[PDB]
This record gives structure tokens, sequence and C-alpha cells, in this order.
RNA sequence: CGACUCUUAGCGGUGGAUCACUCGGCUCGUGCGUCGAUGAAGAACGCAGCUAGCUGCGAGAAUUAAUGUGAAUUGCAGGUUGAUCAUCGACACUUCGAACGCACUUGCGGCCCCGGGUUCCUCCCGGGGCUACGCCUGUCUGAGCGUCGCU
RNA sequence: AGCCUUGAAGCCUAGGGCGCGGGCCCGGGUGGAGCCGCCGCAGGUGCAGAUCUUGGUGGUAGUAGCAAAUAUUCAAACGAGAACUUUGAAGGCCGAAGUGGAGAAGGGUUCCAUGUGAACAGCAGUUGAACAUGGGUCAGUCGGUCCUGAGAGAUGGGCGA
RNA sequence: GGCUAAAUACCGGCACGAGACCGAUAGUCAACAAGUACCGUAAGGGAAAGUUGAAAAGAACUUUGAAGAGAGAGUUCAAG
RNA sequence: CGCGACCUCAGAUCAGACGUGGCGACCCGCUGAAUUUAAGCAUAUUAGUCAGCGGAGGAAAAGAAACUAACCAGGAUUCCCUCAGUAACGGCGAGUGAACAGGGAAGAGCCCAGCGCCGAAUCCCCGCCCCGCGGCGGGGCGCGGGAAAUGUGGCGUACGGA
């Protein structure tokens, strides 16, 4: 029974949604676990750099983004062969390496 | 006697036998309500009864 | 305040711990104090209490100077018993008075070779402690 | 308060008759609880009325500016006399109330 | 196919759960295969199965079943993740590949209903309120 | 029933023996609240289930 | 012992008593 | 006549003390417990009985096994090795 | 006297035996004068005796099956007793040297390019 | 002033309301995340000097061995070369139970090896080890007017 | 720089009061261990009713009732206590399809002895099928065990997610 | 045709920690000999039940009654 | 008819192993409604839901495109914010309802069949010796027994390979 005047709504409380109810208490936790988790691994290997492997200069697709540059997945097979680098040998120093991607530009 | 209930008449033969050094004429076995086999051994003539329950200590 | 995240806080807990402990920890809890001289002598701040010790009162109804032997150590209600500390039952017998090992001095020690190694095991771990804090 | 106290009891009402007052009892048995009553606020034993849940909107977020602004109060606050012995604190023999001290 | 294992007719419901004959199971009769044999043999390991003959009454299928407990398979590296006790009775959980085809995962647009771990991760990962702490 | 079996015998052959009362010594320990037995199963009040 | 259960219903006054029938 | 005088016809016995679950449940016309399932190889659990689910579980009986797992569990399990003698 | 666990492992198993036998004798005898009625003496004594039965029977058991074991060592198959009782699922799972059983591609992929220790500057 | 009835107050009985105590629940968070034919979960039956229930244990039966602890348990009697406790890593774990020799009456078997019986001469008794279905590799014995080679 | 074993909370009060009112403060008794005033904050926050849920207690009320199947009387003993216990005598009933002697299902220590009158036997008991200590079930020949009936139920096979 | 940790989930279990929660008609059904007593043939239903004192110091002894019960006397600061 | 192989199928209390069953909070695969809403009710909604069945793990599943996009193109899977209560579905009524992209936690890649090269260069079991034996492995010695040419192992797999 709606009154004079309002929005229109759906509220989508149909079904049994207190059963499944993902209750966030975890999130403190959580991030002292992930601190905990990079900080042993950080400690584990100790010369390499803490956050991982160098990640490409990306241009974006889907013409509302395209501005903007992102780190991307890897280096390209085309990449590493005008750089003069072995995709095995790139792996292992330390360069993320993807054979799907193109080279267009 | 008081005896174990897995028992059989020949075991309780053979363990009065054995244990008591004495014949053994028949064994009668009854399982008590309390849970235990009661088992009234008849002797052989030759012994006596009171004179091995006086062996044995009862009285 | 404690920072150890384990030891508990918690009054029900620890009350719990305390009045369903197994015997060694009864003997561990129910230890009593010694006197000036004998902590003078071995630098020792206290030790749990045996059955062939002696006692003088400090606290209660039947304090005083009066050194008497332990009857026996009682650690289920959690209790000593001493010889000269008893009252008379209405019927005549005398039943000795319930102390706790808190209100309890020592005067003598009665010594065996477990004893020993406690002391020189106290002492030592004080004697570190006090490197520690010079 | 959680979901199963007081649901786990199954209790079908009597309905009309039987001079009851129409209130879901446990169904029959030789025992003190045996047509009594279980589900209801109002009935012994049983569920309160709203089991609180566990996703109540405990948490309350402030902006950053009023944060600050409460952070800028109460150390402007701690530099005027009279607010500091209206809080309630004994500072009739310090020698000065911005007590600023040595850096030992 | 599969008809509803109810008596007559007498489906107690609305008119449209009446249908009984043209009903369809949702898996596929190579993973009905499957289960069968691995329901025959639990100590035997389903890899996958193929398609022999076929009648109006029957269909044929070699299903292969492999021992992870036999030497020759758990001293080869290659084979040992069958000697795993995460890979016991695939062929009821839907992992090989008839299994696999019935269950409807993918990757595009095509798949949308099965993102996630499956249909049911995806049910239930839609099916949640996220009521934060500071919301 | 006179015919008994040998399972229905020993089965009611713990529940004679759990049919006695407590001692008198019980009641004299420290943690004690035992008063009475209140499990005692009279043959015409209880009839043992079955 | 056993607690005495509550009484049970004795189906009386309803249709198949002719004893009290008011107005119909 | 349904009442009174046909429970003085009761004294036969259909049910019977069952031998894996212990309650008298054993019917003896159709050879079946009604309470375990005791020809079943299974045992009849349900999840509409949930009050009847922690009658019977793990947490109620004995664990005359599960607990010295426990016991060996929270040292990883050693076997053999023996502590120093004196 | 107090039969302790200590001397009687390094005694003969006939003596173990006689010994056994003995307090079995022993045993019945108590239970003898515990139904015509003791001494208290008697009551307390009849637990001593069972432990020491119970103390008796370890020794011989601990006698029979560590050289049981001893005569099983050097063999490749064991009895089910003389097995390792674990859990199943451990128990179940793979060798030791089975764990560390590589291919040759992927001992060749190791040789080749092991994951080399770097760093970088700022 | 009588008896009976009504109101208030002191006190005394039915009653356990309020208050204060709480070895207990509820909720949240962390780590570990392990059952079983080498016999699981569960159930039955026994085990204390006096022991019904609970707890613990399995005929070695309110516990055995080893380590640490270092003069007790205690309701009552009884008796430092280690009592009692905790850890438990060694030993052991009755009967049903996936239960497994077939059925569930605790009945009836079969094979092999030991001791009374013998003087291997077959019964009888006692003890020990096997005997559930399906399936994987190999071995043995096989069947096929299935495919063949030789006489 | 609150109160408190030189007496906290709760409770009772034929006392002094205050406020329109919700209610509050002292005086007296009981009690023995925590409690409140002010500024903010949060709620499982105020009962006279629901044929309200639980527990307890009144009038009715010392009332209805202890009325199916012919019947008891006297003396003695135990005992503190006798109409109900025991014995002796008299008179009766069940009148051999029994109110007798024995079984099956079912009950499970109810069978027996000793002691008790705390609790039950809608009165009472010295009595009991109650309580507490103790005892009691002996099989080649009596039954199960062996067999099959109506049927149940495995193996092969088929079906079934 | 197939394998693969990580970030993800946990009202079962073991060891834990905390609470602007509940304070015995509340909180799990269960703070205690609780899935126990008891009911139903069965699947199943399923309770009520904490507070002597600091220490049993649990009232010796006299006296009426057979005893249940009292009256003196005694313990405790307090048997109110 | 006899002898000897191969192929199918038996019998074993044969030697060596395995599976059965429990818990089930999380996870996977099926089967799967009606209460309720639509102020009735029949498509819808509750709802791939309660219940039922089977299966393991400490996590499970998924996972390295027969992808998303149409841009100056991004590039395994999983989880959070947003896209979004939007596109869309619906007696277009009640109501149901994603995906891409971006910002983050994490980030690890690969192996066969086929095609082809190598004297089967491959694997299992039993006998002896040495080491270690409570996760039964490494090496040597056997005209020992088998599996396998109806194909075992090494190079090699979409990023090219020989
Ligand atoms: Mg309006
Ligand atoms: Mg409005
Ligand atoms: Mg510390
Ligand atoms: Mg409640
Ligand atoms: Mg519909
Ligand atoms: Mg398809
Ligand atoms: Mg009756
Ligand atoms: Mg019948
Ligand atoms: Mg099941
Ligand atoms: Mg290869
Ligand atoms: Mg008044
Ligand atoms: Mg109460
Ligand atoms: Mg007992
Ligand atoms: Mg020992
Ligand atoms: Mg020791
Ligand atoms: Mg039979
Ligand atoms: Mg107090
Ligand atoms: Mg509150
Ligand atoms: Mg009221
Ligand atoms: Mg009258
Ligand atoms: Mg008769
Ligand atoms: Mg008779
Ligand atoms: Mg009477
Ligand atoms: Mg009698
Ligand atoms: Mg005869
Ligand atoms: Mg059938
Ligand atoms: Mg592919
Ligand atoms: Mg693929
Ligand atoms: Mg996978
Ligand atoms: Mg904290
Ligand atoms: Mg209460
Ligand atoms: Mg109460
Ligand atoms: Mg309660
Ligand atoms: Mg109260
Ligand atoms: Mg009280
Ligand atoms: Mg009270
Ligand atoms: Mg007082
Ligand atoms: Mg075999
Ligand atoms: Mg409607
Ligand atoms: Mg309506
Ligand atoms: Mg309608
Ligand atoms: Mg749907
Ligand atoms: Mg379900
Ligand atoms: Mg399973
Ligand atoms: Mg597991
Ligand atoms: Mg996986
Ligand atoms: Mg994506
Ligand atoms: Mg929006
Ligand atoms: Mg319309
Ligand atoms: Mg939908
Ligand atoms: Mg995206
Ligand atoms: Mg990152
Ligand atoms: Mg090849
Ligand atoms: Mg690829
Ligand atoms: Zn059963």
């Amino acid at each position: 029974a709606p009154s004079r005047n309002g929005m229109i709504l759906k509220p989508h409380f149909h079904k049994d949604w207190q059963r499944r109810v993902a209750t966030w208490f975890n999130q403190p936790a959580r991030k002292i676990r992930r601190r905990k988790a990079r900080q042993a691994r950080a400690r584990r290997i100790a010369p390499r750099p803490a956050a991982g492997p160098i990640r490409p200069i990306v241009r974006c697709p889907t013409v509302r983004y395209h501005t903007k540059v992102r780190a991307g997945r890897g280096f390209s097979l085309e990449e590493l062969r005008v750089a003069g680098i072995h995709k095995k040998v790139a792996r292992t120093i330390g360069i993320s390496v993807d054979p799907r991607r193109r080279n267009k530009s | 006697f008081i005896v174990d209930v897995k028992a059989n008449k020949h075991q309780i033969k053979q363990a009065v036998k054995k244990l008591y050094d004495i014949d053994v004429a028949k064994v009668n076995t009854l399982i008590r309500p309390d849970g235990e086999k009661k088992a009234y051994v008849r002797l052989a003539p030759d012994y006596d009864a009171l004179d091995v329950a006086n062996k044995i200590g009862i009285i | 305040m404690k920072f150890n995240p384990f030891v508990t806080s918690d009054r029900s807990k620890n009350r719990k711990r305390h009045f369903n402990a197994p015997s060694h920890i009864r003997r561990k809890i129910m230890s009593s104090p010694l006197s000036k001289e004998l902590r003078q002598k071995y630098n020792v701040r206290s030790m749990p209490i045996r059955k062939d010790d002696e006692v003088q009162v400090v606290r209660g109804h039947y304090k005083g100077q009066q050194i008497g032997k332990v009857v026996q150590v009682y650690r289920k209600k959690y209790v000593i018993y001493i010889e000269r500390v008893q009252r008379e039952k209405a019927n005549g017998t005398t039943v000795h008075v319930g102390i706790h090992p808190s209100k309890v001095v020592i005067t003598r020690l009665k010594l065996d070779k477990d004893r020993k190694k406690i002391l020189e095991r106290k002492a030592k771990s004080r004697q570190v402690g006090k490197e520690k804090g010079k | 308060v959680s979901e199963l106290a007081g649901h786990q009891t199954s209790a079908e009402s009597w309905g009309t008759g039987r001079a009851v007052a129409r209130i879901p009892r446990v169904r029959g048995g030789g025992t003190h609880r045996s047509g009594q009553g279980a589900f209801g606020n109002m009935c012994r034993g049983g569920r309160m009325f709203a089991p609180t849940k566990t996703w109540r909107r405990w948490h309350r977020r402030v902006n950053t500016t009023q944060k600050r602004y409460a952070i800028c109060s109460a150390l402007a606050a701690s530099a005027l006399p009279a607010l500091v012995m209206s809080k309630g604190h004994r500072i009739e023999e310090v020698p000065e109330l911005p007590l600023v001290v040595e850096d030992k | 196919g599969r008809k509803r294992p109810v008596p007559k007719g007498a489906t107690y419901g609305k008119p449209v759960h009446h249908g009984v004959n043209q009903l369809k199971f949702a898996r596929s009769l190579q993973s009905v295969a499957e289960e069968r044999a691995g329901r025959h043999c639990g100590a035997l390991r389903v890899l996958n199965s193929y398609w022999v003959g076929e009648d109006s009454t029957y269909k044929f299928f070699e299903v292969i079943l492999i021992d992870p407990f036999h030497k020759a398979i758990r001293r080869n590296p290659d084979t040992q993740w069958i000697t795993k006790p995460v890979h016991k009775h695939r062929e009821m959980r839907g992992l090989t590949s008839a299994g696999r085809k019935s269950r409807g995962l993918g990757k595009g647009h095509k798949f949308h209903h099965t993102i996630g771990g499956s249909r049911r991760a995806a049910w239930r990962r839609r099916n949640t309120l996220q009521l934060h702490r500071y919301r | 029933s006179s015919h008994k079996t040998f399972r229905i015998k020993r089965f009611l052959a713990k529940k004679q023996k759990q049919n006695r009362p407590i001692p008198q010594w019980i009641w004299m320990k420290t943690g004690n609240k035992i008063r009475y037995n209140s499990k005692r199963r009279h043959w015409r009040r209880t009839k043992l289930g079955l | 012992d056993p607690v005495p259960y509550q009484p049970p219903f004795l189906c009386q006054w309803g249709r198949h008593q002719p004893a009290w029938k008011p107005l119909m | 006549t349904k009442g009174t005088s046909s429970f003085g016809k009761r004294r036969n016995k259909t049910h019977t003390l069952c031998r894996r679950c212990g309650s008298k449940a054993y019917h003896l016309q159709k050879s079946t417990c009604g309470k375990c399932g005791y020809p079943a190889k299974r045992k009849r659990k349900y999840n509409w009985s949930a009050k009847a689910k922690r009658r019977n579980t793990t947490g109620t009986g004995r664990m005359r096994h599960l607990k010295i797992v426990y016991r060996r569990f929270r040292h990883g399990f050693r076997e053999g090795t023996t502590p120093k003698p004196k | 006297a107090k039969i302790k666990a200590r001397d009687l492992r390094g005694k003969k198993k006939e003596e173990l035996l006689k010994q056994l036998d003995d307090l079995k004798v022993e045993l019945s005898q108590l239970r003898v004068a515990k139904v015509t009625g003791g001494a208290a003496s008697k009551l307390s004594k009849i637990r001593v005796v069972r432990k020491s039965i119970a103390r008796v029977l370890t020794v011989i058991n601990q006698t029979q099956k560590e050289n049981l074991r001893k005569f099983y060592k050097g063999k490749k198959y064991k009895p089910l007793d003389l097995r390792p009782k674990k859990t199943r699922a451990m128990r179940r799972r793979l060798n030791k040297h089975e764990e560390s059983l590589k291919t040759k591609k992927q001992q060749r992929k190791e040789r080749l390019y092991p994951l080399r220790k770097y760093a970088v500057k700022a």
C-alpha cells in the first residue's frame, strides 16, 4: 500500500537471503593475514623485489578507457625477440611473459 | 563355583581338574540373574568335598 | 598489562583452570613464602609446602608465634593441617583447623635432594635476573 | 542470539477446543514439557522477540575532515586553563599548562 | 530419456510440473556410463570413455579405468596425479570429459551462468548481500 | 516370559544391578551433589520400555 | 514418575449428541 | 470397544532390541531396523531429523579411537620413536 | 616385595611365566579370602596383585614383540601388526622417492633454466 | 468484653519473587585442519576393597610400560632404588557393528598345526591361524564344430 | 581525591516529607558485599487484561465421595498401640466352564528369609507385590537348536542418475 | 584430451583469544549423574533441577515420647 | 584324432595390493516441489530453493581461450568495489536480473595422442650381495618370468617443431 509520493522500487528480498549473509567482520584479520603473507614472501625472496616482475606499458581497449595506461600481464614474444632475450631466460631473470599478446602498434 | 559366562562344561571340568588336583564326576551349569555362571561340580566319591573345601579354605 | 595473546585474562576460564587443576599444578599453586632468615640464607622467595615442614601462622584466629609441624597437605580443598592448630568437636575429638598456605610462613625446611635442586635452580635464576638487572 | 534458539522444538497449535489459549504446544509426552507452549516471545522457553542479528550496522564511519577537526579541537582545548580543570585534572602546582619538556 | 519417478500421473502441483514423459536428463549417457563404471569399481579411477556402438534400445561405451595403486602408474610422474587422493571418483563430481560436457562451463558470453567455480558457485556468489562493516 | 533368550537375559541382568541404590559413604565426599539415587526404576511404575 | 498428561479430549458437545442442540 | 477393551489384546511384540544402533526399533516382520536401517549398508540419517542428528553423532559416544587419533595428530604422528631413558 | 618393571625385562621368559603363575595363584587366594571374608590388608593387596600381573604381562609382551620386529626388520614383507599404524590417508600416499621422481623433460628444464637470483636498483 | 465477618500493624507458617554471586551458554576472530578391512562412527556387556549414576578403561579392564614432576590419594580402612599427577612415543584393546566362514537363535560348519587322547588310530575336548563380495598385476589348472601350423 | 563490614544491593514499614504527576529522599527492623549522583552514548527498557507462558496458593471444602459381585463374631499371642497381622473355635462364599491346581505371550527379581514403620497400599496396619540387607533357576532324555509350510531373502541377469 | 599452488569459503572437529551479550521462567534442550529421567510399538517427543557456613565447626550430653518430633545445653559474629 | 601357439571366457582359502562404511559446516554432480506473492489464479514468483541421492579434500571447483572486444586493442583461473538494480526477461503485470571494461588481493605455467627420428633404446615381478631399513628405495649380479609392435620410453604440442 504505497502512500502519497515516492520513488517506485523493487527490493530483492523475496528470496531466503538471511541464510546467505556474508558478514565482513573477517576484514581486519584478513588485512593482517595479507600483510603477514606479503612480509613472508618478502623474507622468502631476499634480493628479489617484493612486488614481482615488471609489467608492460599497455594501452587500453574499449574507447571509454583508451587514454589511460596500465601495467599489463607480460611482455610479448616479438618484444623479447627485438630486445634479444629468450622467453625462458626472461621468466627466470624476473620478466613476465605471455604468448597471447600481439604487436599492432 | 562362579565361572565366566564364555565357558564350556569341559572347560570347567578341566579347570577344576587342573587347579584343584581332583577328578570330576560331572558339571552342572546355570547362568544367574546377576550374570555369572554358577557351576555345581559333582566330584568322584574317592575324594571328600568337605576335605577339599577345608583344603581350599572355604567353610 | 599482559602482552601475550595466549595468556588468559578471563575470570571464568581462570577459575576453571584453578578449580580443575591436576595435582602437579595444585602443588605449584599451594606454595608458601619463606621467613626472613631462610630467605636471606637461600635467596628464595617462596617454596611449595611439604608434609614435614614447620609453620608459624600469620593471619587468622590461630595466628601467633607458635612453630608447629604440618600434619598433612590436603590439596583437594587447597589446605594444609598444622599440629597444634586444632579445635575440639562437640563429642570431644580434636579436629585440625584448616589453614590455607597463603597465610603460612616457613621457619625450617625439610631438605631432600630434589628440594636442594629446586632451591639451587631458584637461586641460579635469581642470580641471572640480578645480573640482567645490573 | 542464535537463530536456532527456540525453533528446535516442534509445536503444532491445538486450535479451537480444549479450553486452551490457542498457542503452539509441545506434541504429547509423559514429561514436564507436554502441552506447555514453545513458540512465541511471551512463552516460557522458546525464542525472544527480535533476535539480534550478526549483520547489525555496528560500525559508523566519520568524514576525514570531521575527524581532523575533532583532533584539532581536542588539542586546542588542552591549552586553555579553564577547560582542563573542568575535565577534572588537579593542575594547581603545574608551572605551565602547555607543558613542553625536553627531548630527554 | 528419463521419465519422472512418480506414480501414474499424480504429480501434485501447478500445471508447469505435470510433464513426465518428455523430460530429459541433464547429464549425457556417456557420463552415465562413466559413473556406472566408477560405481562398479571404486578402486579403479576413470580417465575418460568413448562410444563404440549403439542400438535402438542400447548404447555401448568403453570406459578407460586406471589403477592409482599399481607401480607402473605410481612411479611414472606423468600419471601420478591419478595417484593423488584429490581425484578420487572423478566420474561422480564430473571431472572427466563427458561430465564436463554436462556441466556447461566455459569462457565468454555463452557461459555467463557458470562464472566462478560452477553454476552453484555462480548462483551463490550472485545471491548474497555484502553487508560491510562501514557499509 | 519363561522362555528367555541370552541377549534379553543379559539386558535384564544389567538393569537388575543398576536397580540397587547408592551407598552411605558417597554423600560424605567434598564435591558431592548426589542426595539419593534418582534412577530407581520400579517394576510396576516404569516398564523398562520394550 | 509418569506425569499425567493433558486430559484427553472427549468429543461431546458437538453434533452427534442429541442432549444439547440449539436452534437449527 | 476400540479403547480400553482393545488395549488388552496387546501382548505379542513387533519391534525388538536392535544390535547396531541399540535402540528398540528392529522390526521382526520386515526384518529391518526403523532407527538406523540395519539390512542397509549405510547409516540411515536425514536432514529433516535435525534434532535426531545430534542424538547420534561423533561427539556423543565413546570415541575410543578418535581421541588418540587427535592425540597423535597434535604431535605430528610420530611412530617408533622412544624418549631418552634415565 | 614391590614387583618393579625394570628387573622383569632382564630375566628369562620361563622365570616370568613362573612368577606369573605364582601371581595368578595368589590372586585366586585373595579372591577366595575376599568371598569368605578376609582382612582389609588382603582387600588392598588384591589391587597390587592385579597391577603386578599387568606389569608382568606387559614385560612379556614387550620382550615378545620387540624381538619379533627385530626378526622381521630385515625382510621386505612384514606382518600388519609390525607395520607402522598411522592414519589411512597418510598410509595410502605416495612414497618419499616417488614424490621426488621427476620426468626427463622437467629435469632438462630445471637444468637449463633454473630460477635465478637477482636484484634491481632504485 | 461474647462467637462469626471486614481493615491495618508486629510476629510465625505455604511459596521461592527481587538482589548479589556463575567451573555455563550465545556471538565474533586466529592457528591446525586429522577417521576407517593395520578393523571407523556408533552400540552392547563387563572392570573399584566398600561403587548405583557420571567420568575413565577393556579379562593387563577408575588402567600397563617410558619421560617430566618430586611426598602423596583421601570419604573410610589397607600399606626417595620414586607415591600422585600431566605428556603419552611402547604394549594392549571383550562382543556386535562397512563386519568379514553362513544366519543373527549366540546355532552350525570346513582345512591345517599343537597338548590331553594317543603311541597317527579314528572320534571327543582345549588352544592357535584362515574361510565376506567386487576389482588390478602376475602364477597355476582349464573350456571353445573361434583363428591356425605339424602328422 | 563519590559511598561502603563503624554495614552495599534487595525487602518490610501504624514515621517525616517533597513533586500536579511519572516517582524520589530520610527515620526503624532484616540482610551481609557491592552501589549510586551529573554530561553524553546504546538497548532484549516500564504491564491489568491476550480462553496470555511458567510457578504457587484461596472460596467451593473438611464438601462430593471411600454404595457392583450375601457375612462376619469371640478368645489368645506378638506388640507401646489391634476391626483389618498371626493362631484356635463358630457361621458363610467361590460350589469342579471355580475365588482351586498348572502352562503360553507379556512382566523381570515381582519368587524366599530376616529387620523397618521415614514415603505408597485414596481408613488404619505389627501387614504387603514397599523399603534395606541377604539367597534362589543344576537337563544327551523338558523345549530352542534340525526340517519345511504361507512367505522373506541373497548369486547370475535385468533395471536404475 | 589432461595437470597445476596462491589470493576464496567454513554454524563439523582440536587447541585458543575477546565481548557496550545473557545472569538460572534469561542464555544452547542441557551452568547440576542432559539428549538424562519419562511418554510413544515405531519414526520421534523431551523436561524440572545452583547458592548452610570462612572453616561440618552437621548440634556432645540430660530429659518426655516407640519414633517422627521437641525443651534445655553447645558451635559460629550470625541457627533470626 | 593327437601335439603347439594366438584370441575370448572361467575356476582359485594362489602371491602381492585396493574399494565398501562414518562426519558432512564449506565444495562438486544429479533429482527437486509446494507453502508465499501476483490482494483470486493457471504463465510467472518462491526457485535449481527446502528435502532426497552419490563423491573426496583441508579447502573443493575452475584454470592457461574454439576469450573479451571493434578500440592508439586488452590477454590463465579465483575473490572484493564499481559497472547495476543497468542492458535485458516477464498475464511487459507481480517481480527477476547479468556480462564487458577499469581499480585492487594474488599472479606460474604446462603435459600427451597425432606427425616424425631412434636395434624396445621402455615398464612390472622374483633369486643373490652392499647401504638404509617406523614414508621399503639406490646400485651391481641372473641364456629368470612376463607386459608391450593392436606401440613402451627420449626429442617434441600451436608460444612452432624436427
Ligand atoms: Mg495510509
Ligand atoms: Mg512517503
Ligand atoms: Mg609472558
Ligand atoms: Mg530461550
Ligand atoms: Mg507455477
Ligand atoms: Mg554439446
Ligand atoms: Mg501395568
Ligand atoms: Mg506384527
Ligand atoms: Mg547417508
Ligand atoms: Mg615426453
Ligand atoms: Mg501494606
Ligand atoms: Mg526455580
Ligand atoms: Mg559398578
Ligand atoms: Mg607406571
Ligand atoms: Mg613416574
Ligand atoms: Mg531360529
Ligand atoms: Mg559471601
Ligand atoms: Mg542488553
Ligand atoms: Mg501480572
Ligand atoms: Mg461426606
Ligand atoms: Mg488359577
Ligand atoms: Mg499356582
Ligand atoms: Mg493408608
Ligand atoms: Mg514376595
Ligand atoms: Mg541323569
Ligand atoms: Mg529383493
Ligand atoms: Mg585442447
Ligand atoms: Mg583444454
Ligand atoms: Mg582440474
Ligand atoms: Mg582483542
Ligand atoms: Mg533454574
Ligand atoms: Mg529457577
Ligand atoms: Mg534453563
Ligand atoms: Mg533467581
Ligand atoms: Mg535458595
Ligand atoms: Mg535462590
Ligand atoms: Mg546474618
Ligand atoms: Mg589370496
Ligand atoms: Mg495469491
Ligand atoms: Mg491474499
Ligand atoms: Mg486460493
Ligand atoms: Mg527457476
Ligand atoms: Mg538438500
Ligand atoms: Mg565415502
Ligand atoms: Mg580428510
Ligand atoms: Mg583441484
Ligand atoms: Mg576477465
Ligand atoms: Mg547507480
Ligand atoms: Mg497486463
Ligand atoms: Mg530466477
Ligand atoms: Mg574484467
Ligand atoms: Mg598486487
Ligand atoms: Mg610415442
Ligand atoms: Mg594454448
Ligand atoms: Zn538398529
